């Protein structure tokens, strides 16, 4: 029985974490590209 | 010079329209795999 719960524990928190993880660097990666678009530069022809 | 100062900022949205490109890509292959996931799942749950 304790095999089997340390087996239950070990999935799951293995699968939780690894999603977890990649959902993490989904959402920055989004935020990233959402400042990017919000930070373009090349208003600087401006000065030109 | 403005021209040159604008002319670099056209280039560099030239890259930046690239990597809003590569990026819209990622998402379609994260959607693309979450549902096939889910879908997998929920014939998992049909055989169980």
């Amino acid at each position: 029985r304790n095999l089997a719960a340390l087996e239950a524990k070990i999935s799951e928190a293995k699968t939780k974490k690894n999603m977890l993880q990649a959902r993490a660097k989904a959402a920055k990666a989004n935020a990233e590209l959402q400042q990017t678009l919000g930070g373009l530069g090349t208003s600087s022809a401006t000065s030109a | 010079d403005p021209e040159k100062v604008l002319e670099q900022a056209v280039i560099d949205m030239q890259e930046d329209l690239v990597q809003l490109r590569q990026a819209v890509a990622r998402t379609i292959a994260e959607e693309k795999r979450t549902e096939q996931r889910l879908n997998q799942d929920t014939q998992e749950a049909k055989k169980w």
